[PDB]
């Protein structure tokens, strides 16, 4: 595998507190760390709601314990529905 | 056609700031 | 600087219901997908514009770049739908939207402008490469990018687009990069 | 490449339609009828060479897969046509069209 | 500030493309997704990120060492995330009566 | 479908047909179980033999939808097959599903 996420995420840390400059290694593990919680989460959402479909639905059922990462689950998509009225 | 030019400026600059040098650690 | 219109749309009632599919095998350049949408989308040449008409006589007219364009846009579809047979009478013509863009000549920083405004401006990144920005008094809602360029919608006249962009102008002299 | 299709799909329907009016009840000598005055009428038409010589727009008929349109740009996705050109016929099953409107 | 609000734009500015994260859902359910679940998904792993990089500056600050991140606050950080049961791993049936 | 009987073998067909009604040979209501099987066997013909493609590029002048027909009519195209071009004024395409 090649690092699909490289650039992006040097920009993320910068945006969290760590540096301009980070180490390509703390890059790397970062990046391994997001695959990785990405597999998870879309082998859960396969087998919770409709087997072989990952919805939004079963997807928000899976965030429903941390209150961080639902509330902005349910912030993003109030407002792409807006935007999509705007439009 | 202004959606499609101008969502590549928010990218662009973050390749510009962020990371100019690459370092490594032991 | 002036902002230049891009779009007006347009609607106005004929009075008399049209049975769709005459319509659809007799004038030029109509298109009808029922299945699809319920609708005749008829276009002419000369003034670059597209007409929905309606079953019930309703008709909605959209791209053209001025009102009195957009007037004679309408007033073209109205008489090619009459010389067909139907009686059509010009009853009521209003203009639903006026769309109007223009460029302020630097960039803008956007991070700063949501800080400032924050009641009024709702920005995500992500979702939309914009900051919407809702003036309350011209009830006009703009689109202001990091390049320069602004898009004001969903004004009905043209000093609505005018006196909106003459307010969000200091602002956004203030908020240069 | 048109009287190879013309003669074999000519035959088809014939040796189809045998059946058809056998059970409609005609003699042979009406089939017969049938394709003589078929062929004398490709004779007629005086278009492609063939068989039984030797012995008005440009239309474009077809179907379609998908009609595409940006702004002023049309792009047509044709299949299985005969066209008639110029006179003559040809024959295509796919076609990809360029349109400036 | 100066760096405050530089640090603010790189807070808002930066996420995941969409044109991967497509790529690299559909190679997992086999079919298809949505557009919907698309940008949730890229949503949710901006929160993880931030949630492992403002607990790995917590480990940096505990520990005697400056802002420059090493992987030594980064496995740390993921330790500290997984005790309190906030990386979900799918391969460990757990058992709480013994 | 009922589309390629205003071709030429379409036309050769009715008018010979016609030719075989007005010498009472054949009858009506069987005509039609011809052109049924005729329509039927090109169908199944047309979408088999050929493999042949032929591109050109266009300025339109007309369009019409309708009833999944669509109808264009354009206007001084030139046609492309290789080292066969075909330089025509005006012409009528129809095109059904």
């Amino acid at each position: 595998r090649k690092r699909l996420f490289s650039k992006e995420l040097r920009c993320m840390m910068y945006g969290f507190g760590d540096d301009q400059n980070p180490y390509t290694e703390s890059v790397d593990i970062l990046e391994d760390l997001v695959i990785e919680f990405i597999t998870e989460m879309t082998h859960k959402a396969m087998s919770i709601g409709r087997q072989g479909r990952v919805q939004v639905e079963d997807i928000v059922f899976l965030i429903r314990k941390d209150p961080r990462k639902f509330a902005r689950v349910k912030d993003l998509l109030t407002m792409n529905e807006e935007l999509k009225r705007a439009r | 056609v202004n959606l499609s030019e101008e969502s590549a400026r928010i990218l662009a600059t973050n390749s510009e700031l962020v990371g100019t040098l690459t370092r490594s650690c032991k | 600087i002036v902002p230049q219109l891009q779009n007006i749309v347009s609607t106005v009632n004929l009075g008399c219901k049209l049975d769709l599919k005459t319509i659809a095998l007799r004038a030029r350049n109509a298109e009808y997908n029922p299945k699809r949408f319920a609708a005749v989308i008829m276009r002419i040449r000369e003034p670059r514009t597209t007409a929905l008409i309606f079953s019930s006589g309703k008709m909605v007219c959209t791209g053209a770049k001025s009102e009195e364009q957009s007037r004679l846009a309408a007033r073209k579809y109205a008489r090619v739908v009459q010389k067909l047979g139907f009686p059509a009478k010009f009853l009521d013509f209003k203009i639903q939207n006026m769309v109007g863009s223009c460029d302020v000549k630097f960039p803008i920083r956007l991070e700063g402008l949501v800080l400032t405004h924050q009641q009024f401006s709702s920005y995500e990144p992500e979702l939309f490469p914009g900051l919407i920005y809702r003036m309350i008094k011209p009830r006009i809602v703009l689109l202001i990018f990091v390049s320069g360029k602004v898009v004001l919608t969903g004004a009905k006249v043209r000093a609505e687009i005018y006196e909106a962009f003459e307010n969000i102008y200091p602002i956004l002299k203030g908020f240069r990069k | 490449t048109v009287p190879k299709l013309y003669r074999s799909v000519i035959e088809d329907v014939i040796n189809d339609v045998r059946d058809i009016f056998l059970d409609d009840g005609v003699d042979e000598q009406v089939l017969m009828e049938l394709k003589t005055l078929w062929e004398n009428k490709l004779m007629q038409s005086r278009a492609v060479d063939g068989f039984h010589s030797e012995e008005t727009e440009n239309v474009v008929v077809c179907q379609y897969d998908k009609i595409h349109r940006s702004k002023n740009k049309w792009k047509f996705h044709l299949k299985d046509g005969i066209m008639n050109l110029n006179g003559r016929d040809y024959i295509f099953s796919k076609a990809i069209g360029d349109a400036e409107w | 500030s100066e760096e405050q609000l530089n640090r603010y734009e790189m807070y808002r500015r930066s996420a995941f493309p969409k044109a991967a994260i497509k790529r690299l859902i559909q190679s997992i359910t086999g079919t298809s997704v949505s557009q919907n679940v698309v940008i949730a998904m890229s949503g949710i792993s901006k929160v993880f990120v931030g949630e492992v990089v403002e607990e790995a500056l917590d480990v940096c600050e505990k520990w005697g060492e400056m802002p420059p991140l090493q992987p030594k606050h980064m496995r740390e950080a993921v330790r500290r995330l997984k005790s309190k049961g906030q990386i979900p791993n799918s391969k460990h049936k757990k058992i709480i009566f013994f | 479908y009922q589309l390629y009987r205003n071709t030429t073998l379409g036309n050769s067909l009715q008018e010979s047909l016609d030719e075989l009604i007005q010498s009472q040979q054949i009858t009506p209501q069987l005509a039609l179980q011809v052109l049924l099987q005729f329509d039927k066997a090109i169908n199944a013909a047309l979408a088999q033999r050929v493999r042949n493609r032929v591109n050109f590029r266009g300025s339109l002048n007309t369009y019409r939808f309708c009833d999944n027909v669509w109808t264009f009519v354009l206007n001084d195209v030139e046609f492309r097959e290789v080292t066969e071009l075909i330089k025509v004024d005006k012409v009528k395409i129809v095109a059904c599903d």
